[PDB]
């Protein structure tokens, strides 16, 4: 049809990483440390390990 | 008689020095500002009030140890990290008061008192890195600029500070009480 | 109010100081009887 | 701590369900909540408790493996006035026996501290 | 409790 005028406003959002650190990040590492738990135990207790 | 009588006495002291210590601890009043002020309010650790003074001086209270975002300085930080070592130390004596009735007595005392050692220490660095945050943008604001780095200007020491400073000195008389009570008592 | 804080640093010096004279009564007490 | 030292199975299914159960109630505690960027009283709770069933949780793993893997001065002397080392295995097999009353009096001195400050100031 | 008094001490 034409040419058209504009307007642009523009904002740049950083978000915060605090919120996965303490739901996403540091839970599943405190289960890696507690899954290497397995090798400090006897390696007869199959059940305990397994 | 002796020992019967001073381990107990020594015991109900901690459960005091302990209290004191959480006290301080969660106390904002340590840092106020006299009748030369720019501004209004009292300061604290991490929790700062900045009376407005409009109208009814009313206080924009602000911050909390459970963000540090909200506080000023990285020296209040470390300072509150610090007092929260040496608290966490002492509670663990408190703790361990129960386990006199298991494990041998003198190595028990020996142990609160290297540990009421190490508390003392932390609350001594955290004391003295406390001045160092004399500097923020708020400090300066609402104290006057005259303030800096370990430089006290127109603020004020309230009853918290000296509080820290005689906890400080407490601890290091319980820690070598402790001490003389484990080494002399085996004899 | 005002700005009065000096009878706070007199009263918390004054039980401080008491304290501190209460635990070195203690250790004297304690290391030469 | 009160379950034998051979029931392996039954204790480390003990610690490691009580670590999920920690893990499952921070999520549901923590989803009725918008998504702030920083940490809560009940976030601190959680994390708490989470801190003392874990270190139950390595306490028996600690125990578990040292039992069956393996075997100047007015005082008169320095160190022994102000430092301390006589061997201090001497009472690692006792861990439990005092475990059992270590544990339960610093969470009673952990809630008594955290309840007294935000209860009254705050 | 059980397995406390009569399998451990
Ligand atoms: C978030 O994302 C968005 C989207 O991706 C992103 O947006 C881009 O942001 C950049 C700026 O950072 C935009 O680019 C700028 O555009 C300016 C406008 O240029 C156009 O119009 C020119 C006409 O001049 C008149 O423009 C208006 C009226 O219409 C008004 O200001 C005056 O009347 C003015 O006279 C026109 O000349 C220009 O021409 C293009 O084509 C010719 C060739 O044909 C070429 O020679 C030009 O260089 C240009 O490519 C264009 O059509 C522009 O002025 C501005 O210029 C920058 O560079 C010059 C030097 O080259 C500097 O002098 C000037 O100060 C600027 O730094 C720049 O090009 C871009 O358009 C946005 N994206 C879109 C799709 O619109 C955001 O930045 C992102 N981030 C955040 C957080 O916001
Ligand atoms: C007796 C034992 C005592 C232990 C007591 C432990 C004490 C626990 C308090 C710690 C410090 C709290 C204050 C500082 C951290 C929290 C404040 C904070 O915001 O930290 C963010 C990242 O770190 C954070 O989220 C949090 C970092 C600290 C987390 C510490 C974990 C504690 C132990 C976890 C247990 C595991 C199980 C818990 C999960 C189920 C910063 O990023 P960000 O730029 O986006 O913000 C910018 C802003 O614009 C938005 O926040
Ligand atoms: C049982 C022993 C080992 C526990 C010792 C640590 C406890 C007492 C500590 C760890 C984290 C601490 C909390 C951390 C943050 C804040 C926010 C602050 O605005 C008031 C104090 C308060 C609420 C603290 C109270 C004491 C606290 C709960």
């Amino acid at each position: 049809t034409g040419a058209y005028p504009r307007l642009s406003l523009s904002f740049r959002l950083k978000r915060n990483i605090g919120y996965f650190i303490l739901q996403t990040y540091m839970p599943s590492i405190l289960i890696t440390i507690l899954s290497w738990v397995s090798f400090w135990i006897n390696y007869d207790a199959s059940a305990a390990r397994v | 008689r002796n020992s019967r009588a001073i381990g107990v006495l020594w015991a109900i002291f901690t459960i005091c020095f302990a209290i004191i210590n959480v006290v301080v601890f969660i106390q904002p009043y340590w840092v106020g500002d006299s009748v030369s002020t720019p501004k209004p309010g009292y300061f604290g650790l991490f929790h700062y009030c900045v009376g407005s003074g409009l109208a009814g001086r009313e206080l924009t209270c602000r911050g909390s140890f459970t963000d540090f975002s909200t506080i000023p300085s990285s020296a209040f930080k470390a300072a509150a990290f610090f007092v929260l070592l040496s608290m966490v130390l002492i509670l663990g004596c408190i703790t361990c008061f129960s386990l006199f009735f298991f494990c041998n007595t003198a190595t028990v005392y020996k142990i609160c008192a290297w540990m009421q050692l190490l508390a003392a220490l932390c609350l001594v660095l955290g004391c003295m890195i406390f001045p160092d945050g004399w500097d923020a943008e708020t400090i300066r604001d609402m104290c006057g600029a005259k303030t800096g780095k370990y430089s006290l200007g127109d603020c004020s020491v309230r009853w918290a500070y000296i509080l820290a400073i005689i906890g400080i000195l407490n601890a290091l008389i319980l820690s070598f009480l402790a001490f003389v009570l484990g080494n002399r008592q085996t004899d | 109010d005002s700005r009065d804080y000096s009878t706070e640093l007199s009263v918390t010096v004054a039980v401080g100081a008491s304290l501190l004279f209460l635990n070195i009564l203690a250790f004297a007490a304690l290391y030469y009887k | 701590f009160w379950i034998n030292k051979d029931a392996v199975p039954a204790r480390t299914s003990l610690g490691i369900t009580t670590v999920l159960t920690m893990t499952t109630l921070s999520t549901i505690a923590r989803k009725s909540l918008p998504k702030v960027s920083y940490v809560t009283a009940m976030d601190l709770f959680v994390s708490v408790c989470f801190i003392f069933v874990f270190s139950a949780l390595v306490e028996y793993g600690t125990l578990h493996y040292f039992v069956s893997n393996r075997k100047c001065l007015d005082g008169k002397d320095c160190a022994s006035f102000f430092c301390c080392f006589e061997d201090c295995h001497i009472r690692i097999a006792k861990m439990d026996s005092y475990a059992r009353i270590f544990f339960p009096t610093a969470f009673c001195l952990f809630n008594l501290v955290y309840w007294v400050s935000y209860l009254y100031l705050g | 409790f059980v397995n406390y008094i009569f399998f451990g001490r």
